[PDB]
RNA sequence: CUUAAUUGCGAUAACGAACGAGACCUUAACCUACUAAAUAGUGGUGCUAGCAUUUGCUGGUUAUCCACUUCUUAGAGGGACUAUCGGUUUCAAGCCGAUGGAAGUUUGAGGCAAUAACAGGUCUGUGAUGCCCUUAGACGUUCUGGGCCGCACGCGCGCUACACUGACGGAGCCAGCGAGUCUAACCUUGGCCGAGAGGUCUUGGUAAUCUUGUGAAACUCCGUCGUGCUGGGGAUAGAGCAUUGUAAUUAUUGCUCUUCAACGAGGAAUUCCUAGUAAGCGCAAGUCAUCAGCUUGCGUUGAUUACGUCCCUGCCCUUUGUACACA
């Protein structure tokens, strides 16, 4: 199993079904200048190192 | 009730097995051991105490953690 | 949330075309000053005006003043 | 370096100055330890059985030297708990003070407290020194 | 007379007066040591401050702490904020300014209001309720 | 320490483990190392609180809630539960009693077993509902490191209240449990449960 | 008997005395007024008094056997 | 302070509104050692419409 | 300070008093399982016998167990004036008497059948299966005897 | 585009003004400054002691006196301004972080809170009373008591334990909003006896003073029990000691003693709510003869979770339809 830990660097707006998710974009330092785009859950800002289960995905705005 | 309400000498014996050797062993830990009930274990290890087997870093109502003879 | 009301908004800025050979860029001092030159009755309007200017001014010699 | 009163360690003094009531045989009691429970509010009887009611008479004697005078209805509030009546709510209603008089009462008879003048009991001279006498005793175990 | 710095500390509605003048350093409240205040737990935090720095500067003292109204809990609060203030107004009055510059950087350095204030207490209960905001359970029908 | 002898007979021993480190009740606070990425910050243990209790004024900001103690957000979730859903003393002393038994079992330092009880303990990714088609389907997200730390003292205290709860098992008995089984994946506590869930869509959805 | 003064004195031009001039209006409409007239008249009479906001929300019929509200205000009347 | 506390609309409908129609008595005091020139003087003279004042005279 | 054991002549549903008492409990609260001996009537026949309240049921003397039974029967001979009976000032010429164990229930039913032979609402309108003690159940009442 | 807000900037076929809002009134915060205060309190000192008996540790005499104004009191004043800087936006209103500060969500926060609509509520506070009925055989009223207090079935308003973050015992033993008699019985202390309650013997207070430091619960200390319709809840019922009151039953409550109800976590559902907030909790009161489980608040102890969006509800607003105006 490979776990990826990706810190944040930009925000791009809140979204969320009722408002609770943001469209946030990351760079894991697990060979940094590879920004891939993703969202969160709770409280972020910019260098903050997340737990995504996954190297390769993206989804757009939530609804 | 069933199992562990009244002494009979036979409990406080192979309970004399529970308190040495234990890292974690309090008055209500040795009841669920099946043996004895939290009444009478509570006089119980208040004159096993005072022999140095258990350690008191605990001693309030209910709560009061022991460590072995070492 | 706080952004100052319409009637201090409207005062202060008279201020500036009738005192800018004087005007402080400081809010500790220019709190005694709006209190000779006007007439006023509120104690908390009178902080919110006077602070006015001091950011109103300091940010006036920014250069171009179409204000 | 010496010593006062209030510096003593709370509950193991109360106990320990309790069992001195009993002792000197100085308590004199006409008969009701057992049957009651100090209050109106109070259901449930002691897990301690020979006590409570010498433990009562200590107490008094505490906060009586720590400040003016008391006498029974100071302590019918200041001992006066909440009484639930099933799912009707509880209430601050006085407990008793049946025991409480004849507890400093006979305790007068002896010399360990005095009668104040105006309201309240006060503390007299043979009573100050056998109530920091205990606490010597309890301080002989501290420092 | 005594020179001794008079000053108090309390939170909510509580009262609560400690002095610091030039003794044999104690402190006595009524005749009793910070180390027998309870509720046990309460008692290590209010010893807390005396840890940063050492009851060394507590060595040529006398501390008079007296507590009255309010609450238990609410005096553990006042008690220790009441001789925090009095300290470091004896660095005031008979010690020198640096010293006590690098005192109260300790205690902003960990921040628990010693010297400071708390401005937190109970607000304006509603028409409808036991708290503010609160409103009765509204079932409509 | 320097020898310290005035009037109020202050104990030494006190003086000891307090006028030097300011630590626990007698646990060594100073060292810990990072075992997982980020969580600095969010997760204190830099703030030696002597005791369970203090003058919190942390939700009155969005992130000054993550700079808050550790120690102090899982006493906050202990003092809960309608019968005590307020008053910090009582959860205080019956959580001293349960690091203590952490202190006889594998010793170590006890803010250390709470550092792998919130990096493998606090959910990587919740489940929420978002839209597709037919029905609404549930769809979890990557989790940010504040909400690690939050949603695991909340489902660390729901696994420690049912299980002081119907049960003779104490309090410090089961919140030692739920320290202990939190050692790095014990598969017992409530907490891990619901997250095991978590990683199920966190898989099956991706 | 003895210990009572009874005094009187003049009223405060009951112009902007809204108070003194419901007396009169009290009976200036159970005297045979109107009602577009008779309010219309009370109002302008504390304009030449000088007075800053003068309102009257006159309550009744008015030949529609429908009780409305009218308003009798002008100037600087505010709510605050 | 005397606060009495009515219930808002004077009928017993409506929605959940208490009203509190405030009012309360000022005490100040005055400890003086004077004669009875300028002390009846003080209950004659300077006085306003609805006021009095708590003048006891000697000390015991 | 003193641990107990003793010996090992516990019997399980030991009786005395005309009840099955119950066991596998401490002897003062051990008895307060029966309707008639009250809790704090039981409590009294504990200390007034020689009990301690620290001490449990499983040993102890069937002599003193004896002394227990004229004890809580006869009030008028062995200290239990009128205020710990729950049938005080009695009811023929200034004495008292309390209900132990097989002595509630008769009294009980009894005592109010010779109430509804004088035509009381107190026994009679309980005898309906309606309220007695005065009350209001207007509302409530949705589960019934 | 921003704000609790038409707060307002900004933008322009509009210009500049009026009300609501804001401001303001109101409370508590920071007030080692002021009037100073023993009707609040702190300290030293004449005078008596406990324990030091070699620094002192601590009560006492609302005149033994002097001193402060810190604790407390409360009038006059003072203060705070996103103000200080950097990012971000047209280099806008602003935003945000860090700051010290008493305080950066009006500071928290209440009272006011435009015009209008309702055929909202009250003819039952209204001696405001239109229209109406009634007056010797009264719909005004009075006497006895019920009915207002009579319940297969029920919505809704709080509460309760169900246990062990719990049941009980003494013990550590902390408030603020309080609130109290004249030709009289309102706050009633100190008290002797007493199961609670009370009999009986009295003074003090007409009020920061006397009552009474609300000595409350909460919670802590070391113990008793041990998940059992059990000692969890004291049901339910009955003899009994007394207060109010002409009189207590269908009884008003305190409480002594006996017995011991559904309930094993609450059905599809669904309320309050973003910090001294939720919730736990009592006091005096409003109530008021006794009786309140209701409500004012207030002190008291004190969480968790987003800081976003319009998903579900309540409302607002243009693009737009109209064949609707009792909408």
């Amino acid at each position: 199993t490979p776990v990826t830990l990706a810190k944040v660097i930009k925000v791009l707006g809140r979204t969320g079904s009722r408002g609770g998710v943001t469209q946030v974009r990351v760079e894991f330092l697990e060979d940094t200048s590879r920004t891939i785009v993703r969202n969160v859950k709770g409280p972020v800002r910019e260098n903050d190192i997340l737990v995504l289960m996954e190297s390769e995905r993206e989804a757009r705005r939530l609804r | 009730a069933q199992h562990a309400v009244i002494l009979d000498q036979e409990k406080y014996d192979r309970i004399l097995k529970e308190v040495p050797t234990y890292r974690y062993v309090s008055v209500s830990v040795l009841v669920d051991r099946l043996k004895i009930g939290g009444s009478l274990a509570r006089i119980a290890l208040r004159h096993l105490e005072k022999e140095g087997i258990i350690k008191p870093i605990s001693k309030h109502s209910k709560q009061a953690i022991y460590t072995r003879a070492t | 949330g706080r952004v100052r009301t319409k009637t201090v908004k409207r005062a202060s800025k008279a201020l500036i075309e009738r005192y800018y050979p004087k005007l402080t860029l400081d809010f500790q001092t220019n709190k005694r000053l709006c209190d000779e030159i006007a007439t006023i009755q509120s104690k908390r309007l009178r902080n919110k005006i006077a602070g006015y200017t001091t950011h109103l001014m300091k940010r006036i010699q920014k250069g171009p003043v179409r204000g | 370096p010496g010593v006062s009163v209030r510096d003593v360690a709370a509950q193991d003094f109360i106990n320990a100055y309790a069992s001195f009531l009993q002792r000197q045989g100085k308590l004199e009691v006409p008969g009701y330890v057992d049957i009651v429970k100090t209050s109106s509010g109070n259901e449930m009887p002691p897990q301690d059985a020979e006590g409570w009611f010498y433990k009562r008479a200590a107490s008094v004697a505490r906060h009586i030297y720590m400040r003016k005078q008391v006498g029974v209805g100071k302590l019918n509030k200041l001992y006066g708990g909440a009484k639930s009546r099933g799912v009707r709510p509880y209430k601050h209603i006085d407990a008793s003070g049946s025991i409480n008089r004849k507890v400093l009462q006979a305790l007068e008879k002896i010399g360990i407290v005095e009668i104040s003048p105006k309201g309240g009991r006060r503390i007299s001279e043979n009573g100050q020194r056998d109530l920091d006498r205990i606490a010597a005793q309890t301080l002989e175990e501290d420092e | 007379a005594v020179p001794s710095v008079q000053t108090f500390g309390k939170k909510k509605s509580a009262t609560a007066v400690a002095h610091v003048k030039a003794g044999k350093g104690l402190i006595k409240v009524n005749g009793s040591p910070i180390t027998l205040v309870e509720p046990e737990i309460l008692r290590f935090k209010v010893y807390e401050p005396l840890l940063l720095v050492g009851l060394d500067k507590f060595s040529n003292i006398d501390i008079r702490v007296r507590v009255t109204g309010g609450g238990h809990v609410s005096q553990v609060y006042a008690i220790r904020q009441a001789i925090a203030k009095g300290l470091v107004a004896y660095h005031q009055k008979y010690v020198d300014e640096q010293s006590k510059n690098e005192l109260k950087k300790a205690f902003t350095s960990y921040d628990r209001t010693l010297l400071i204030a708390d401005s937190r207490r109970p607000e304006p209960k509603k028409f409808g309720g036991k708290g503010a905001r609160s409103r009765f359970q509204k079932s409509y029908r | 320490f320097t020898p310290v002898v005035l009037a109020t007979p202050i104990p030494e021993e006190v003086q000891q483990a307090q006028t030097e480190i300011k630590l626990f009740n007698k646990w060594s606070f100073e060292e810990v190392e990072v075992k997982d990425a980020s969580l600095v910050d969010y997760v204190q243990v830099r703030q030696p609180i002597f005791v369970a209790h203090t003058a919190g004024r942390y939700a009155n900001k969005r992130f000054r809630k993550a700079q808050c103690p550790i120690i102090e957000r899982l006493t906050n979730s202990l003092m809960m539960n309608g019968r005590n859903n307020g008053k910090k003393l009582k959860a205080v002393r019956i959580i001293k009693h349960t690091l203590d038994i952490i202190n006889v079992l594998t010793d170590q330092n006890p803010i250390q077993v709470v550092v792998d009880a919130i990096t493998n303990t606090g959910p990587r990714e919740d489940t929420t509902r978002v839209g597709g088609g037919g029905a609404a389907r549930r769809q979890a997200v990557d989790v940010s490191p504040l909400r690690r730390v939050n949603q695991a003292i909340a489902l660390l205290t729901i696994g420690a209240r049912e299980a002081a709860f119907r049960n003779i098992k104490t309090i410090a008995e089961t919140l030692a449990e739920e320290l202990i089984n939190a050692a790095k994946g014990s598969s017992t506590s409530y907490a891990i449960k619901k997250k095991d869930e978590l990683e199920r869509v966190a898989k099956s959805n991706r | 008997p003895g210990t009572i003064v009874l005094y009187a004195e003049r009223v405060q031009d009951r112009g902007l005395s809204a108070v003194a001039q419901a007396e009169s209006m009290k009976f200036k409409l159970l005297n045979g007024l109107a009602i577009r007239r008779a309010a219309y008249g009370v109002v302008r009479y504390v304009m030449e008094s000088g007075a800053k906001g003068c309102e009257v929300v006159v309550s009744g019929k008015l030949r529609a056997a429908r009780a409305k509200a009218m308003k009798f205000a002008d100037g600087f009347l505010i709510h605050s | 302070v005397l606060k009495i506390s009515t219930r808002k609309t004077p009928n017993g409908e409506g929605s959940k509104t208490w009203e509190t129609y405030e009012m309360r008595i000022h005490k100040r005091y005055i400890d003086l050692e004077a004669p009875v020139q300028i002390v009846k003087r003080i209950t004659q003279i300077t006085i306003e419409p609805g006021v009095d004042v708590e003048v006891v005279v000697a000390s015991n | 300070s003193l641990v107990v054991q003793e010996q090992g002549s516990f019997q399980h549903i030991l009786r005395l008093l005309n009840t099955n008492v119950d066991g596998n409990i401490k002897i003062v609260y051990a008895l307060t399982t029966i309707k008639g001996v009250g809790r704090r009537y039981s409590n009294l026949v504990c200390k007034k016998a020689d009990v301690d309240l620290h001490k449990r049921a499983g040993e102890l003397t069937q002599e003193e167990l004896e002394r227990i039974v004229q004890i809580m029967q006869n009030p008028t001979h062995y200290k239990i004036p009128a205020w710990f009976l729950n049938r005080q000032n009695d009811i023929t010429d200034g004495k008292d008497y309390h209900t132990l164990a097989n002595n509630v229930e008769s009294k009980l039913r009894d005592d109010l059948e010779r109430l509804k032979k004088i035509r009381a609402h107190r026994g009679i309108r309980h005898f309906w299966g309606l309220r007695v003690r005065g009350q209001h159940t207007k509302t409530t009442g949705r589960r019934r005897a």
